[PDB]
């Protein structure tokens, strides 16, 4: 009698959630400022 | 000894006592799936 290698039940769908209507992060926009600042006064933007 | 006689206590009357005594002659047969306990189902810790 031999106990064969563990089999899992394979999935038959995928589910995927995420919050609708967010808007754009336009991290882009904030890299791309033509006013950069030097390391001594690095500036910081949080995306949320 | 006194005479030759010594002092001896005898029963005069009795019962019959019962004492259960449990003996483990078996256990759980434990069987592990060496490669299921180790990786789920993730084929990159099958490999390793
Ligand atoms: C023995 O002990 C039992 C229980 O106490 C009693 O019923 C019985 O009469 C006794 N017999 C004698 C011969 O002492």
């Amino acid at each position: 009698v031999y106990d064969l290698s563990g089999f899992t039940v394979k999935p038959v769908a995928t589910v995927h959630r995420r919050i609708p209507d967010l808007p754009d992060c336009d991290i882009d926009k904030w890299l791309n400022n033509f006013n950069v600042p030097s390391p001594l006064n690095w500036e910081r933007k949080i995306f949320s | 000894s006194v005479g030759g006689l010594y002092e001896i206590k005898i029963p005069t009357n009795f019962t019959i006592v019962g004492q259960e005594e449990f003996i483990q002659t078996n256990s759980p047969k434990v069987t592990i799936d060496c490669s299921l306990f180790v990786c789920s189902n993730y084929a990159a810790c099958h490999d390793l």
